[PDB]
RNA sequence: GUAUGAGUAGCGAAAGACAGGUGAGAAUCCUGUCCACCGUAUGACUAAGGUUUCCUGGGGAAGGCUCGUCCGCCCAGGGUUAGUCGGGACCUAAGCCGAGGCCGAUAGGCGUAGGCGAUGGACAACAGGUUGAUAUUCCUGUACCAGUUGUUUUUGUUUGAGCAAUGGAGGGACGCAGUAGGCUAAGGAAUGCAUGCGAUUGGAAGUGCAUGUCCAAGCAAUGAGUCUUGAGUAGAGUUAAAUGCUUUACUCUUUAAGGACAAGUUGUGACGGGGAGCGAAAUAGUAGCGAAGUUCCUGACGUCACACUGCCAAGAAAAGCUUCUAGUGAGAAAACAACUGCCCGUACCGUAAACCGACACAGGUAGUCGAGGAGAGUAUCCUAAGGUGAGCGAGCGAACUCUCGUUAAGGAACUCGGCAAAAUGACCCCGUAACUUCGGGAGAAGGGGUGCUGACUUCGGUCAGCCGCAGUGAAUAGGCCCAAGCGACUGUUUAUCAAAAACACAGGUCUCUGCAAAAUCGUAAGAUGAAGUAUAGGGGCUGACGCCUGCCCGGUGCUGGAAG
């Protein structure tokens, strides 16, 4: 659930965090870990491209299947773990051959389920099915864009989808943010919404907890001198003197729809609603 | 080429005291192993192993005539023996 | 307080060395521009 | 080049005095005695950095803020020894170069394989002695690692003898916080050896003064303890294979047993070297001779050891090592003896007069050790081991300036302003308001006790007595209360005039963005975003929390539209 700390100091008045009452062990496996850096938003050239990065804790990858290309072999899932990378949890997997890997953990997976992955596999939680063998109205994740990449669509915590219906080609899918498009008939999926629901329900509280997560403070626009931001200058507190408030490069903030106007996907998208 | 191994013996206050325990202080040219000096001494004096020790020297200043110049590098060699002597020096 | 010219031996020859002035086409300009005067110390 | 200022300012924080030396010449050099300063450092060891400043013997023209027989200065000679220490012939992180390659007016930019790169991993020696300077380097004794030559007991290359992969796998392999338990070091106190008995009243012992009160690596034996369940049957997998490794089902088994690690102890080493003190044989406290090795008390974040519990911010790689097969394939593999083991650094200073500041400069410099009496303590006062007495003085004791100590009577009248000073301050005990987000305010305010001797006492203190003006008698150690604006808060800011009412901040709200995502650096290749995927990611504004966030779409921007 959600903790509420009793208010003792000033920097503990409003803190909240999860119980972590869903996680069984506290040790990963050796063979599924790979290192990382903190790029701090810096290139090959080593300049700050994306602002406000760098200066937190240490991490390692947990190499996670998005493909699920073994079929007709039952998989035993034992332990649920924690990611520093992802809002959602992971799970160990014991194939009967003796092959291990990590897999994203949806809601309702218990310790000791068995998940089947072929194109003939049934309809429960955690099964791997291509987007032809799925009936209308289910709730689906790891929707693949291209056939053979593994998942790229909806991955993070507490999100969902539906299949609104089929065509002969392609499949209609309601994603999150209300919108619908056309995804092929050779794309894998997993039946069921992803796990943790509660990552909107946490107060970071301190500043130093938001710097435990790898962030850095964002100075307002109107306080900069007039050569670091176009809102700047002015003696006293000033209103936005320029029409249509501006990012520090150009490109007004509130209003510019900025896709590529000649995008290839425009044939396949229906009801571009909430962006 | 082992007659350009050894140049000179050193005649100092410690070097005469090395003579009492069959130890001898020679100057060996640069880039020479311990093993060349063993082979050269056994070639030139019919004595044995009981291993060599090898130093180096950093140079100095001197001044003569408003001029400033170094001196050479060196390399000593303190060779010990087992059974023979050198009443040669 | 701390002042500037705090010397090392790795930095004064992995910045101002010779093997970093025969590795560009500007270190070569520097070496060839110093040899016109006839300077003794060419680099470090 | 030379004046004036002018023989003026200054001579860069600190305690010296005398006797005797040497010498043409002495406060400033040598020696002796007493006094004084630091003693979590002005004491010891090393990493950078410096580059001969180190030692021996001479010298006094210049340097030394004075003098100088002296010196970190000048001349001459002379000193740095390694199979085991730190680095190379071993491995990899950040990063850099990058055969081919992909882009680009030239120049060139980026990058796979392969590499280079310690601040990290892995790795075989300990104690003492010795010189004017070197010592895990020389010698003395006892070891260890990897090899080579003669001896040592076994033959198809099938392996039943071996070796054995650049492949199969295990292992190396890791955070923060908190107290608990065991050993050793170091520490303290006494009735164990040594010498001598006070010349100021008194003191043979005991109830006495000064001084010393031990030992290695390695090899044998053991072990306070700590961690971990083990076995079988039937199949999947490990690019071919495997007795190795992994894994699914079934049957048992469990404080049991098997296994793994372990600070430390006892012998040996060791008839050894160490030592209070004696002391020559020349001119040396030199050579040479050595007595004790006890018990109790306190006792470590040093070691077991990241061992254990807890928590979320979820805590490096590759090699060395170990097995199994692939394979190669006269017959090597224990004991004994004798030999071999390469290159670079090693002097010195190293909280400084030898480094960084133009200086022999009141500043800065990473790591380890860091004693005693009080004491929570590395605080504070005085001291041990040790090291210094500061590189201008002698007189006199006026003005004035600076740094200190005291004051009658009054106690903010001074002043822009109680600025500066004065006052409180240690431990124990009694007691403690409005207000509130129920945690606080709170060390709220305001009061009381402290020294020495005796008895009682389980524990804790009580009772009696004694002295002074004053009993945490020295040094260290919060002034308080009532109201009000501003900002919620701890934080951050103009190195060198501004530390705040400024910025950040948790929270709120709007907007963009379906993945070759928007955005950014670049001409592009490429890269960041991100090995992330709308509970995510970028952009603008407001800045905990409580109550709220009215009216206007005519104008300007944004978004949608299709007829003209």
């Amino acid at each position: 659930a959600i903790k509420k700390y009793k208010p003792t100091t000033n920097g503990r008045r409003n803190m909240t965090s999860s119980d972590f009452a869903e996680i069984t062990t506290s040790t990963p496996e050796k063979s599924l870990l790979q290192p990382l850096k903190n790029n701090a938003g810096r290139n090959n050239n080593g300049r700050i491209t994306v602002r406000h990065q760098g200066g937190g804790h240490k991490r390692q990858y947990r190499v996670i299947d998005f493909k699920r290309n073994k079929d007709n072999v039952a998989a035993v899932v034992k332990t649920i773990e924690y990611d520093p990378n992802r809002s959602a949890n992971i799970a160990l997997v014991h194939y009967e051959d003796g092959v291990k890997a990590y897999i994203l953990a949806p809601k309702g997976l218990e310790v000791g389920m068995r998940l089947v992955s072929g194109p003939e596999a049934d309809i429960k939680v955690g099964n791997a099915l291509p987007l032809e063998n799925i009936p209308v109205g289910t709730v689906i994740h790891n929707i693949e864009m291209k056939p053979g990449k593994g998942g790229q669509l909806i991955r993070s915590a507490g999100t969902s989808a539906q299949v609104l219906g089929k065509e002969g080609k392609y499949v209609l899918i309601r994603l999150n943010s209300g919108e619908v498009r056309m995804i092929l008939a050779t794309c894998r999926a997993t039946i069921g919404s992803v796990g943790n629901e509660q990552h909107e329900l946490i107060n970071i509280g301190k500043a130093g907890r938001s710097r435990w997560m790898r962030k850095r403070p964002t100075v307002r626009g109107s306080v900069m001198n007039p050569n670091d931001h176009p809102h700047g200058g002015g003696e006293g507190k000033t209103p936005i003197g320029r029409k249509a408030p501006v990012s520090p490069w150009g490109q007004p903030a509130i209003g510019y729809k900025t896709r590529n106007k000649k995008a290839k996907s425009d044939k396949l998208i229906v009801r571009r609603r909430t962006k | 080429e082992l007659l350009d191994v050894i140049k000179r013996p050193v005649i100092t206050e410690k070097s005469m005291l090395a003579m009492d325990e069959k130890k001898y202080t020679f100057e060996v040219d640069t880039r020479a192993n311990k093993t060349l000096v063993k082979q050269a001494v056994e070639s030139a004096f019919d004595v044995k192993v009981a291993n060599v020790n090898i130093l180096n020297v950093r140079p100095k200043f001197k001044r003569m005539g408003k001029y400033a110049g170094y001196t050479k590098k060196r390399r000593k060699a303190i060779v010990t023996l087992t059974e023979d002597s050198k009443e040669i020096q | 307080m701390k002042r500037t010219y705090q010397p090392n031996k790795r930095k004064r020859q992995k910045v101002h060395g010779f093997r970093k002035r025969m590795s560009t086409k500007n270190g070569r300009r520097v070496l060839a521009s110093r040899r016109r005067k006839g300077r003794k110390v060419i680099s470090a």
